[PDB]
C-alpha cells in the first residue's frame, strides 16, 4: 500500500536505515509525482529528497528503486525550469547516463525519458546534458540491425529525448553533436511508427531552423525525397513537421531550394493550400513565398504545377496570417519573375483579390502589397499596357483604396501609394 | 518540450 503517503511519511521511510524502507517510500513518492491533479514536486523538493533519490539511481544491486527513483526524477524534471534546475542539481544526468546501460529495459527507458526532460529544458542544460556524454550511450541503443525489434514505447521514448537534443537556438547544438545524431535520424525517418516519424520530422525541422551551413548539413544526408513523402502522409501530426522542415529548407540557397523541388514537393501544395487546418495552410503559403523568391526556373516550375490559382485562392479567402503570407509570396513572384510571369500572374486573377486585401490595417500587409503593384506596374511599363492595368484596378475599387491610403500614418505607405496615384493614374 | 510519465 504505497498510495496516498503524506511526505511526511515519504521522509520518515526514506531516512531510515532500510534499503525496502526506502524503496517503499520512494515508491509512494513516483505515485504522488504520477498524479494528473497537481503533483506536489515543490514540497518534494523542499523535504530535500532530490540527492536521495539520485543516490538511489546508481543502487545496481536494487534495480527497483532505480526505476522508482528515475520515475520520481523524470516528473520533477518535467515541471518549471526551477524544478528541472533541481533535478540537475542533485548530480541526475551523470547518474541518468550511467542508467543507460542497465540490463533492465524500463530502467534504460526511465533514463532516456529523465535525460529528455532535462534537455529539452533549453540550450544550456541541453549542452550539458550532450557534454556528459549522453549521445554515445543513447545511439548504442538504437544500433540494432532492424529497429521493428525494438519495442514500441522504448523506440518512441529514444526518438523523442534525441530530438529535444536537437533542439532549441542560441546556441543551437553543436555541430559534431548534430553530425553524431544525424545518421540515426535518418534511419528514424524511415521507422514506420507515426510517433517516431513525427519526431523524427520535428527534430530534423529543428535542426533545419538556421543558417544554410545547418541547413546544407541535413539535405548532405539526402532525406529531403523523405521529407517530401511524408509531407504527403495522412496523419498531420507527420505533415506538420515535415512541411516545417521543408519550409526551414527553401530558406536557403536557391540550389537547396531546387533540391526540395527536385523531390516533387510542388505536387502536393494543391492540397496543402487547401488544407481545412490554419497552421497548414499558412505553413504551406510560407513556404511558396519563399520559393517564389528564387530563381526565374523556380518560378516558372511553381507555374507549371498549376500553383500559382491556389495562391490567388489563398489570397482571396484564407485565415489572415496566410493571406499575409500569400501576399509575400506575390510580392517575391513579381519582384523575380520575368514579365511574361508577372503577365501570367495577373492573367489568373490576382489583382481583385490584391486590391480587397488593402482594406486591411496591417501596415506591412498594405507595404507588401503595394510593392507588389509597383512590379506589375514596372511590367506593364515594359510591355505599354499601363493603362489597362490601370483600368483593371479602377474597376474592382483598387484606386479609391490606395487614394484614401495617401492619407495613411506610415510613410512607406502614403509615398507609395501617392507614387502610383501620380504615375498611372493622372 | 518535457513530458510527464503518469504510468
Amino acid at each position: 500500500g504505497t498510495v496516498n503517503w503524506s511526505v511526511e511519511d515519504i521522509v520518515k521511510g526514506i531516512n531510515s536505515n532500510n534499503l525496502e524502507s526506502q524503496l517503499q517510500a520512494t515508491q509512494a513518492a513516483r505515485k504522488l509525482l504520477s498524479r494528473e491533479k497537481q503533483p506536489p514536486i515543490d514540497n518534494i523538493i523542499r523535504a530535500g529528497l532530490i540527492p536521495k533519490f539520485v543516490s538511489f539511481l546508481g543502487k545496481t544491486d536494487c534495480s527497483p528503486i532505480q526505476f522508482e527513483s528515475a520515475w520520481a526524477l523524470t516528473n520533477i524534471a518535467s515541471g518549471t525550469s526551477e524544478q528541472t534546475k533541481a533535478v540537475v542539481d542533485g548530480g541526475a544526468i551523470p547518474a541518468f547516463i550511467s542508467l543507460l546501460a542497465s540490463p533492465h529495459a524500463h530502467i534504460s527507458e526511465q533514463a532516456v525519458w529523465a535525460l529528455g526532460n532535462i534537455a529539452g529544458d533549453g540550450s544550456a542544460f541541453r549542452d550539458l546534458v550532450i557534454k556528459h556524454g549522453a549521445i554515445d550511450p543513447l545511439l548504442a541503443l538504437l544500433a540494432v540491425p532492424d529497429l521493428s525489434t525494438l519495442a514500441c514505447g522504448y523506440l518512441r521514448n529514444l526518438t523523442w529525448t534525441l530530438s529535444n537534443l536537437c533542439r532549441n537556438k542560441n546556441p543551437a547544438p553543436p555541430l559534431d553533436a548534430v553530425e553524431q545524431i544525424l545518421p540515426t535520424l535518418v534511419r528514424l525517418l524511415h521507422h514506420n511508427d507515426p510517433e517516431v516519424l513525427a519526431d523524427s520530422c520535428w527534430a530534423i525541422s529543428y535542426l533545419t531552423d538556421g543558417p544554410n551551413e545547418r541547413i546544407e548539413m541535413v539535405v548532405k544526408k539526402g532525406v529531403v525525397p523523405q521529407l517530401v513523402k511524408l509531407l504527403g502522409a495522412t496523419e498531420l501530426p507527420i505533415v506538420t513537421p515535415a512541411l516545417r522542415a521543408i519550409g526551414n529548407i527553401v530558406t536557403g540557397t536557391d540550389e537547396q531550394t531546387q533540391k526540395v523541388i527536385d523531390a516533387g514537393a510542388l505536387a502536393v501544395f494543391p492540397s496543402l493550400l487547401t488544407n481545412p487546418k490554419t497552421n497548414i495552410q499558412k505553413e504551406a503559403t510560407w513556404t511558396m513565398s519563399n520559393i517564389t523568391a528564387g530563381r526565374q526556373d523556380q518560378i516558372q516550375q511553381v507555374v507549371n504545377h498549376g500553383l500559382v490559382p491556389f495562391l490567388v485562392g489563398v489570397l482571396s479567402k484564407a485565415d489572415f496570417k496566410t493571406q499575409k503570407e500569400a501576399a509575400w509570396a506575390i510580392t517575391n513572384y513579381t519582384s523575380g519573375g520575368t514579365v511574361e510571369q508577372i503577365v501570367y500572374l495577373v492573367h489568373c486573377g490576382i489583382i481583385e483579390p490584391l486590391m480587397n486585401l488593402l482594406s486591411a490595417k496591417d501596415t506591412k500587409i498594405i507595404q507588401v502589397i503595394l510593392d507588389a503593384i509597383s512590379n506589375i506596374f514596372q511590367a506593364a511599363e515594359k510591355l505599354g499596357e499601363t493603362e489597362k492595368l490601370s483600368i483593371m484596378i479602377e474597376e474592382c475599387g483598387g484606386l479609391d483604396k490606395i487614394e484614401a491610403l495617401q492619407r495613411h500614418e506610415n510613410e512607406s505607405v502614403y509615398k507609395a501609394s501617392l507614387n502610383l496615384i501620380e504615375k498611372y493614374f493622372s | 518540450r518535457k513530458k510527464t510519465s503518469d504510468s
